[PDB]
């Protein structure tokens, strides 16, 4: 008899300025007879941050929340609408009932922007002299502000393709230009690093006409 | 109204963790405090809530027998204790304010990352990533547990900054990069300093990144 909250869809992506619609269904009614209020809230959550309250009583906007955010519904069926999706609106959105304990949340709905293709700017970074003291070398490749998220990094050392000795991660969608960024690190022993000359990061992305290589010569 | 939580920490499996939540202003008045957790990449899960004016706490069934929620009105501080920790308890723990008769959560703490692991705490090393647009950054390497925070020029530099998710290396230690793109013409005049904090080890580093 815990109230289960189910959101639909799980993920959406629309173009800048298009409407975004997030639905939430409760397994029991959250409409309270004695005051005719729905005990239902909506939250926005961005990476690294706590959730932020947008809507309560199903349709009351929290103070400070932009007009483009609107809550609707009664009983068991609710909807958060963003009338004109802005770049800064990319986030995960959650519904919550507080009709009864335990307080329960929907699973979250990820909201992203669809935009034109953008090629990355690419940068390569040699290991620092201070790190080399440790006996390990990290070579870093940065792909700055690209769209869509799909990208491939290939490391080459003296034109030899590297495998198994790199790791990468990718940022969440940028709140201003709706791009992604990616960092890749190649890890070698100092010995291996000192044995070779040409360190290259080869980047494939659909915004580029052909793969772009950034490189340096050790020393 | 601001809720300030205690710092991230690693805890051994089988141990107990205590997380605090301090309410500014000097009171949580007639209001209540919820604890809500979020496992990595997962949704929000209510652990329980306390209403200091009634002196009562309710827990979610899943945590009954392991969770303890308390609140000291005199210090405006609420506490969450979780015992017999297991890998699955690795999560960000949030406190949030609500009204006992309602339950929307209007003010939230910043979250506390509790990592359940046998591995020891280790501070990071911070290395420069040296540079019409230039890129520069800092590599924050070989630390445990998560998280680290990074700002640039004491928070004065925010445009063009990308701080990446950490990766877990084969050593069992984390490594993270933070970068920023700037005008190449600024390299002779401005000093670029990454400010790195790792609370679990009480490490604070300001690293200047030179061309």
């Amino acid at each position: 008899m815990d109230i289960v909250m189910t959101q639909s869809p799980d993920s959406l992506a629309v173009s800048l300025g298009e409407r975004a619609t997030i639905n939430c269904k409760s397994s029991q009614s959250v409409l309270y007879s004695s005051n005719n209020k729905n005990y239902l809230a909506w939250y926005q959550q961005k990476p690294g941050q706590p959730p932020k309250l947008l809507i309560y009583w199903a349709s009351t906007r929290e103070s400070g929340v932009p007009d483009r955010f609107s809550g609707s519904g009664s009983g068991t069926d609710f909807t958060l609408t963003i009338s004109s999706l802005q770049a800064e609106d990319v986030a995960v959105y959650y519904c919550q009932q507080y009709y009864s304990t335990p307080l329960t949340f929907g699973q979250g709905t990820k909201v992203e922007i669809k935009r034109t293709v953008a090629a990355p700017s690419v940068f390569i970074f040699p290991p620092s002299d201070e790190q080399l003291k440790s006996g390990t070398a990290s070579v870093v490749c940065l792909l700055n502000n690209f769209y869509p998220r799909e990208a491939k990094v290939q490391w080459k050392v003296d034109n030899a393709l590297q495998s198994g000795n790199s790791q990468e991660s990718v940022t969440e969608q940028d709140s201003k230009d709706s791009t992604y960024s990616l960092s890749s690190t190649l890890t070698l022993s100092k010995a291996d690093y000192e044995k070779h000359k040409v360190y290259a990061c080869e980047v494939t992305h659909q915004g580029l006409s052909s793969p772009v290589t950034k490189s340096f010569n050790r020393g | 109204v601001q809720l300030v939580q205690s710092g991230a920490e690693v805890k051994k499996p089988g141990s107990s963790v205590k997380v605090s939540c301090k309410a500014s202003g000097g009171t949580f008045s007639s209001y209540a405090i919820s604890w809500v957790r979020q496992a990595p990449g997962q949704g929000l899960e209510w652990m329980g809530g306390i209403i200091p004016i009634f002196g009562t706490a309710n827990y979610a069934q899943k945590f009954q027998g392991r969770v303890t929620i308390t609140a000291d009105e005199s210090t405006s501080t609420a506490y969450m204790e979780l015992s017999s920790l297991r890998s699955e308890d690795t999560a960000v723990y949030y406190c949030a304010r609500y009204d006992g008769i309602y339950g929307e959560l209007d003010f939230w703490g910043q979250g506390t990352l509790v990592t359940v692991s046998s591995a020891s705490t280790k501070g990071p090393s911070v290395f420069p990533l040296a540079p019409g647009t230039a890129a520069l950054g800092c590599l924050v390497k070989d630390y445990f547990p998560e998280p680290v925070t990074v700002s640039w020029n004491s928070g004065a530099l925010t445009s063009g900054v990308h701080t990446f998710p950490a990766v877990l290396q084969s050593s069992g230690l984390y490594s993270l990069s933070s970068v920023v793109t700037v005008p190449s013409s600024s390299l002779g005049t401005q000093t670029y300093i990454c400010n790195v904090n790792h609370k679990p080890s009480n490490t604070k580093v300001d690293k200047k990144v030179e061309p």
